[PDB]
RNA sequence: UCUUGGUGGUAGUAGCAAAUAUUCAAAUGAGAACUUUGAAGACUGAAGUGGGGAAAGGUUCCACGUCAACAGCAGUUGGA
RNA sequence: GAUAACCGCAGCAGGUCUCCAAGGUGAACAGCCUCUAGUUGAUAGAAUAAUGUAGAUAAGGGAAGUCGGCAAAAUAGAUCC
RNA sequence: UGUACAACGGGGUAUUGUAAGCAGUAGAGUAGCCUUGUUGUUACGAUCUGCUGAGAUUAAGCCUUUGUUGUCUGAUUUGU
């Protein structure tokens, strides 16, 4: 916890988050989803 | 367990290969196959046959391939044994591709 | 920075340090701007001044009318190429770097620019959006 | 939170993401990645670009 | 974890970013429960 | 053993380089007993010591 | 800053890093990173790390035996 | 006849006169790769901190560095203008 | 002797940019066959098209794993 009550409207903003980023950080992620990659490249070769 | 026995392994010596200096990948490859059969027989005295040093140098000394399908198989050391009495020696295995093999037992019959 | 522009500029990426030789995008006569100095700037032991999007700078006419070379007069960098990121995350640059001639409270001396403006630097200066085509 | 075109791949560009590129004719062209940045500055056409979408399109991929 | 970014609209009166959208690091640490396993007492001494 | 002396006269009895020159490993005890380039004759006769053919450079992609 | 001889500390230390590069087996041996042979990989690339000579050296050539010293690691090898 | 037989305190990256001279690329006895022939000798093994030596790359600016563009980069062959 | 750990294998993620092979009534054309087509033939032919966002690589300091095969008592020292 914060050690002193800190009132300096960079604290007591209400966050609230839009958006949050999935994609892939082992390299530049494209999809943030499988389904949004399927939607994406369609269908592949790999085995159903 | 029971002593003798021989086995199929691939051996992944990209991963084991990653990053070393070029006049060295296979020297290394050599020492890392011997690490190799001392983990999977549990044998210090490992012999590796001339064909597996000719396919290792196959492409020179910088160009060992990143996959390698060995029988190794776990012996009786004879004409006054060391201090461990089995050794391991080491073929290679004419494959097509060494993509996709598990390890298998060689039965001896 | 310095007195004449309205409002305050988030930090933008420093691309131009003194020594530069940006385009001059306004028709005052002109051709290039050789930065010598940038407004508002810290004092640091080796480090080049460094001009950026919407910085007043102090610059001198190498190419062009003259009547503008040989002084030093005031200038608004408006296309950096450098790249520089915004708030909203997007990182962007221009191909050139391009400033326009200006008085020391930020009154435009030509009255048209030629290419884009960033948009910080169109806010930062009201005149520069006003003589400004295309912002970004 | 506008999800933006990669302008050489047709790739989806999530905020942060790549890099936006004012040419000097005032004309905005966005980049997913610096690969689409490079082929961009190396006058590459998408086109012949086997892996893009405006490739994809022209030689009828993926219907 | 990690880290990833978010997107968020931001609330500063007299920002000129405000009421807009911004992208933002976060870092992600990972927290399953703890267990609650022993007591400490510590009492005041001039030394401590 | 060392069979120096033996591949030297060996490349002068058969009339090409050491490098061209192949002792048989499963013979060395009676290569070690050729003393003589007569010995190393009699070697080449039956096989002992082999000319060991030449490495090719071929002219196929310069023609 | 004596002379000659001997010995320390520094100190098992600085170093033994130019000339692309070695590796597997067998043999020999008390003992093999280094010897021999096979195998593979490389290099000099004909103004050569090849084949000969001039000066100089003087037996270094070659074989057999052999490793105390010498080959700034080793040595069963060697211009020892 | 020399990165060990010569001189340099030595088996020293120095120095020391000459002959012969394959294929390809290419103007070329350049550099690069190969054939014949020769060598694979130079203490090794493990790990990959700082600082080095040698080799590099670098957004935006482009000599603002420094006594001084020192070092590096840029240019490069050929054909036509 | 484990909801173990390892080595392989599988999947995911990622990078590159469409593998080899086969086929084609694609190919600037040139050279042969004529019982001369008219989307005849034979030889050579950069490249193109389909199978094919394929193939390859992927932890070496990526993620996951109900698969296969292994491994799991060597040594030394310590007492108020
Ligand atoms: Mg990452
Ligand atoms: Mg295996
Ligand atoms: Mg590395
Ligand atoms: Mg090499
Ligand atoms: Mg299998
Ligand atoms: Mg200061
Ligand atoms: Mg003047
Ligand atoms: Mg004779
Ligand atoms: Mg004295
Ligand atoms: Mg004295
Ligand atoms: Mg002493
Ligand atoms: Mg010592
Ligand atoms: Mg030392
Ligand atoms: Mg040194
Ligand atoms: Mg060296
Ligand atoms: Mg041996
Ligand atoms: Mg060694
Ligand atoms: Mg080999
Ligand atoms: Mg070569
Ligand atoms: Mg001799
Ligand atoms: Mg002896
Ligand atoms: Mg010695
Ligand atoms: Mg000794
Ligand atoms: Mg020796
Ligand atoms: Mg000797
Ligand atoms: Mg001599
Ligand atoms: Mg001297
Ligand atoms: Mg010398
Ligand atoms: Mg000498
Ligand atoms: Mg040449
Ligand atoms: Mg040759
Ligand atoms: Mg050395
Ligand atoms: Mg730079
Ligand atoms: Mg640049
Ligand atoms: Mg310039
Ligand atoms: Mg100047
Ligand atoms: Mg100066
Ligand atoms: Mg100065
Ligand atoms: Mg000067
Ligand atoms: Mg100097
Ligand atoms: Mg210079
Ligand atoms: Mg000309
Ligand atoms: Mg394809
Ligand atoms: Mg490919
Ligand atoms: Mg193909
Ligand atoms: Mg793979
Ligand atoms: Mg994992
Ligand atoms: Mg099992």
């Amino acid at each position: 916890k914060s050690l002193y009550t800190n009132t300096s409207r960079k604290a007591l903003e209400e966050v609230s988050l839009k958006w949050i980023d999935t994609a892939s950080k082992f390299g530049k992620g494209r999809f943030q989803t499988p389904a949004e990659k399927h939607a994406f490249m369609g269908t592949l070769k790999k085995d159903l | 367990l029971k002593d003798v026995v021989t086995r199929e392994y691939t051996i992944n010596l990209h991963k084991r290969l990653h990053g070393v200096s070029f006049k060295k990948r296979a020297p290394r490859a050599v020492k890392e196959i011997k690490k190799f059969a001392k983990l999977h027989m549990g044998t210090d005295d490992v012999r590796l046959a001339p064909e597996l040093n000719q396919a290792i140098w196959k492409r020179g000394v910088k160009g060992v391939e990143y996959r390698l399908r060995l029988r190794i198989s776990r012996k009786r050391n004879e004409e006054e044994d060391a201090k461990n009495p089995l050794f391991s020696y080491v073929e290679p295995v004419l494959v097509a591709s060494a993509k996709g093999l598990q390890t298998v037992v060689v039965e001896e019959d | 920075s310095g007195n004449g522009a309205q409002g305050t500029k988030f930090r933008i990426s420093l691309g131009l340090p003194v020594g530069a030789i940006m385009n001059c995008a306004d028709n005052s006569g002109a051709r290039n701007l050789y930065i010598i100095a940038v407004k508002g700037s810290g004092s640091r032991l080796n480090r080049l001044p460094a001009a950026s999007l919407g910085d007043m700078v102090m610059a001198t006419v190498k190419k062009g009318k003259p009547e503008l070379r040989k002084k030093v007069m005031p200038a608004i960098v408006v296309r950096q190429a450098k790249s520089w990121r915004r708030r909203d995350g997007v990182f962007l640059y221009f191909e050139d770097n391009a400033g326009v001639i200006a008085n020391p409270k930020g009154e435009m001396k030509g009255s048209a620019i030629t290419g884009p403006v960033g948009k910080e630097c169109a806010d930062l200066w009201p005149r520069v959006a006003s003589n400004s085509g295309v912002v970004v | 939170m506008k999800v933006e075109i990669d302008s050489f791949s047709g790739a989806k560009i999530y905020p942060g993401r790549g890099t936006l590129f004012v040419r000097g004719d005032s004309k905005i062209f966005r980049f997913q990645n610096s690969k689409s940045a490079s082929l961009f500055k190396q006058r590459k056409n998408p086109r012949r670009i086997a892996w893009t979408v405006l490739f994809r399109k022209h030689h009828k991929k993926g219907i | 974890a990690g880290m990833t970014t978010i997107v968020r609209d931001l609330d500063r009166p007299g920002s000129k970013f405000h009421k807009r959208e911004v992208v933002e690091a976060v870092t992600v640490v990972d927290t399953p429960p703890v267990v609650v396993v022993g007591v400490v007492g510590y009492v005041e001494t001039p030394r401590g | 053993a060392n069979l120096r002396t033996q591949k030297r006269l060996a490349a002068s009895v058969v009339g090409v380089g050491k490098r061209k020159v192949w002792l048989d490993p499963n013979e060395t005890s009676e290569i070690a007993q050729a003393n003589s380039r007569n010995a190393i004759r009699k070697l080449v006769k039956n096989g002992t010591i082999v000319k060991k053919a030449v490495t090719v450079h071929s002219k196929s992609r310069t023609r």
